[PDB]
Order: C-alpha cells, then sequence, then structure tokens
C-alpha cells in the first residue's frame, strides 16, 4: 500500500567473503571505495550465491572489480572510472611493475573455492520519495463485485 | 629505504595512561596504513591493532576494545598509541608494520614487509592480574605446521608445511624472525617470491595448504619462520623455531 516517487536498482557480483561487510556504516573496502550504504535508508539489499552461472575454473575474468580509492563514496555516490592507481610513488605509466597494481581487477574466480569464497549476486534496491506525486504504488485490487 | 623508529617504552606501574610513537621515513607514508603488533617474550606474535592510509579502516584487537586509542599524522609520517586501564599481561614488545596491500574484495593488507626494530614496554611493578574469560579468539584451529619443530644442519633441504583450517584463497604469509635481530619478511601472498629472494627459498601455496622449501641451507638461515592469515581481525601462527641440530 506504500507508494513511493523513485526506486533505483543495482546488480552485481563479489565474493562470499565479504558478505557480513554489507550493512549501513561498515568498515571495509567495499563498503567505502564502491558504495557506502547510508546509515539511514529506506530499501535494502538481496544477495544469493550465484557461483556456479558466474564462476569460471579458468578464472572468471568477465566480472570485474573496481578496487583502489583513495577515499570512501559516500551513499548515493557513483564512481565508475578507468585508471590505473599508484601505491608507493608513482602509476608506473600504466603498466604492471614494483609496488603498482590496477584497481579494476579481475576477481579469478574458481569454482573449486570453498564456501567462503563462494560469489554472490548482489543487488541492492533504493527508495526515494520525492515532491513528484508517488506513482509506483502497490495494485489496488480491486475486491470483486 | 623506509625506517621505522619506535618509541615510548620501558617500565611503568600499570593503571595510568602511556604514548607509543612510530616515525616513519623513506617514502610517501601517506599512501600506506600502519599498524601495531605484540611479541610476548618467548612464544609466538600477536596482533594488536591497524590503521589505514586515510584512517579508514580502524581495527583493534578484542581485548584492548573500547579502551585503547589509535592515531596518526602522514604528514610527519607518525602512528601514536595511547593507552589506559593497563594490567600486567599488557607487558610486551610492539613493533610498528607499515602497509603491504593486496589486491581482493575483502580491503586493503597491512602486513611485515617495512619493519620497526620494536620497543619493550613492561607494566610489571605491582601484582599480577588475569581474568578467567577465554572466550573463543585463543582457541581457534591454528594453522598447523609439519613439522611443528625442525632441526637441520647447514646443506640440506628443509620442508615447512602450513595446512590451515578455513579457506584462505591465497593470502598467506611466510616470515622469518632472526632470534635477536630485526625480522626478515620471506614470501608474500605464500605463493609467489618476493623482490630479491635467492633460487634457495621458494613457496607456493592454494586454498589451505602450502609448502615452504629451504634448499642447501646455511649456518646463518635458522629462525623462527610463520605463516600467517588475514581473514577478520588477523591473527599469526605458532611458529617454528627451527636452529641448529
Amino acid at each position: 500500500d506504500l507508494c513511493f516517487t523513485n526506486v533505483y536498482a543495482d546488480s552485481f557480483v563479489i565474493r562470499g567473503n565479504e558478505v557480513s561487510q554489507i550493512a549501513p556504516g561498515q568498515t571495509g573496502n567495499i563498503a567505502d571505495y564502491n558504495y557506502k550504504l547510508p546509515d539511514d535508508f529506506t530499501g535494502c539489499v538481496i544477495a544469493w550465491n550465484s557461483n556456479k552461472l558466474d564462476s569460471k575454473v579458468g578464472g572468471n575474468y568477465n566480472y570485474r572489480y573496481r578496487l583502489f580509492r583513495k577515499s570512501n563514496l559516500k551513499p548515493f555516490e557513483r564512481d565508475i572510472s578507468t585508471e590505473i592507481y599508484q601505491a608507493g610513488n608513482k602509476p608506473c605509466n600504466g603498466v604492471a611493475g614494483v609496488n603498482c597494481y590496477f584497481p579494476l581487477q579481475s576477481y579469478g574466480f574458481r569454482p573449486t573455492y570453498g564456501v567462503g569464497h563462494q560469489p554472490y549476486r548482489v543487488v541492492v534496491l533504493s527508495f526515494e520519495l520525492l515532491h513528484a506525486p508517488a506513482t509506483v504504488c502497490g495494485p489496488k485490487k480491486s475486491t470483486n463485485l | 629505504e623506509v625506517q621505522l623508529v619506535e618509541s615510548g617504552g620501558g617500565l611503568v606501574q600499570p593503571g595510568w595512561s602511556l604514548r607509543l610513537s612510530c616515525v616513519v621515513s623513506g617514502l610517501k607514508f601517506d599512501d600506506f596504513a600502519m599498524h601495531w603488533v605484540r611479541q610476548v617474550p618467548g612464544k609466538g606474535l600477536e596482533w594488536v591493532s591497524g590503521l589505514n592510509w586515510n584512517g579508514d579502516n580502524v581495527a583493534f584487537a578484542d581485548s584492548v576494545k573500547g579502551r585503547f586509542t589509535i592515531s596518526r599524522d602522514n604528514a610527519e609520517n607518525s602512528l601514536y598509541l595511547q593507552m589506559n586501564n593497563l594490567r600486567p599481561e599488557d607487558t610486551a614488545f610492539y613493533y610498528c608494520a607499515k602497509d603491504s596491500y593486496y589486491d581482493i574484495l575483502t580491503g586493503y593488507s597491512g602486513a611485515f614487509d617495512m619493519w620497526g626494530q620494536g620497543t619493550m614496554v613492561t607494566v610489571s611493578s605491582g601484582g599480577g592480574g588475569s581474568g578467567g574469560g577465554g572466550s573463543g579468539g585463543g582457541g581457534a584451529i591454528r594453522m598447523t605446521q609439519s613439522p611443528a619443530t625442525l632441526s637441520l644442519s647447514p646443506g640440506e633441504r628443509a620442508t615447512l608445511s602450513c595446512r590451515a583450517s578455513q579457506s584462505v584463497h591465497n593470502y598467506l604469509a611466510w616470515y622469518q624472525q632472526k632470534p635477536g635481530q630485526a625480522p626478515r619478511l620471506l614470501f608474500y601472498d605464500a605463493s609467489n617470491r618476493a623482490t630479491g629472494i635467492p633460487a634457495r627459498f621458494s613457496a607456493s601455496a592454494s586454498g589451505t595448504d602450502s609448502t615452504l622449501t629451504i634448499s642447501s641451507l646455511e649456518p646463518e638461515d635458522f629462525a623462527v619462520y610463520y605463516c600467517q592469515q588475514r581473514r577478520n581481525g588477523y591473527s599469526f601462527g605458532q611458529g617454528t623455531k627451527v636452529e641448529i641440530k
């Protein structure tokens, strides 16, 4: 019966290790450097083991993760970019070298991973209540005649 | 090279507050996380705490949670620890460790790539204290080393196997500690060679099993070797003390 204005859907896959990090205001790489779920929020996150469809023996390089960042991404902040990351002194002119690693890294999946390393399809549904009329409503049956 | 100088140790009466410092030098410290680790005299390593390069990642030991404060400054390249309500079990040898960042989803990795000299803090002048709460952090199934203790002569090959209770993927660290001397890093990720490592030192790992081979032993290569894990609130292994037979 609660009808809201807007809804946003995000979908991806991560490792089964970090499942506990998905919560409003957590400490960890995923909780800050990809998305931070706000401490107050309407909506939530659903995750389920999409291992056998998204894990390859040779390494499912199709699924990749943006890894490095100097800052924590705020709630409803989107950072999608393609830049090589500098850690020690220099970004090593866009190669693989001494202490110079690339954030957009493929996971290197293996279905031979244990239960902890079983990747999860992770989706977040986000509610937005704006001054506009709430049109994304739920059905109004109506009863019989 | 990175020089890590620690200060603040000595003998103190328990119960008051103390400050420990680790000053960093050698390169851009702002991009690297700093960490405290503990040494109980005559036994294995225990982790203390860790602070990220930006300070976003805060990690405290369960025993010291809620009473000890960490801080850092990337302009002067320093890490500070402020401790209160001291008890005699806190007497130890502390080490500050620089960041050795890794690349998987769970976050950055702080380990022993750049060492501090380690400083002794002895809060033992009054009566001893302890508690009856063991919890489950010390009873966890330790990564089994086969053999647990290996005493071999120079010249032959030594094999040490670290078998882990839970799946640690590829993140296991192989470490060397010279008795009375600054400990030395051996193997990143337990599977690839560290830079400048001679051919006689080799290691491999996948899942829960790791093998370390040291061919053609030398009289100076007897030390304490560690296989170390990093799942959540990372702890150290029991260590293997390889000395002369």
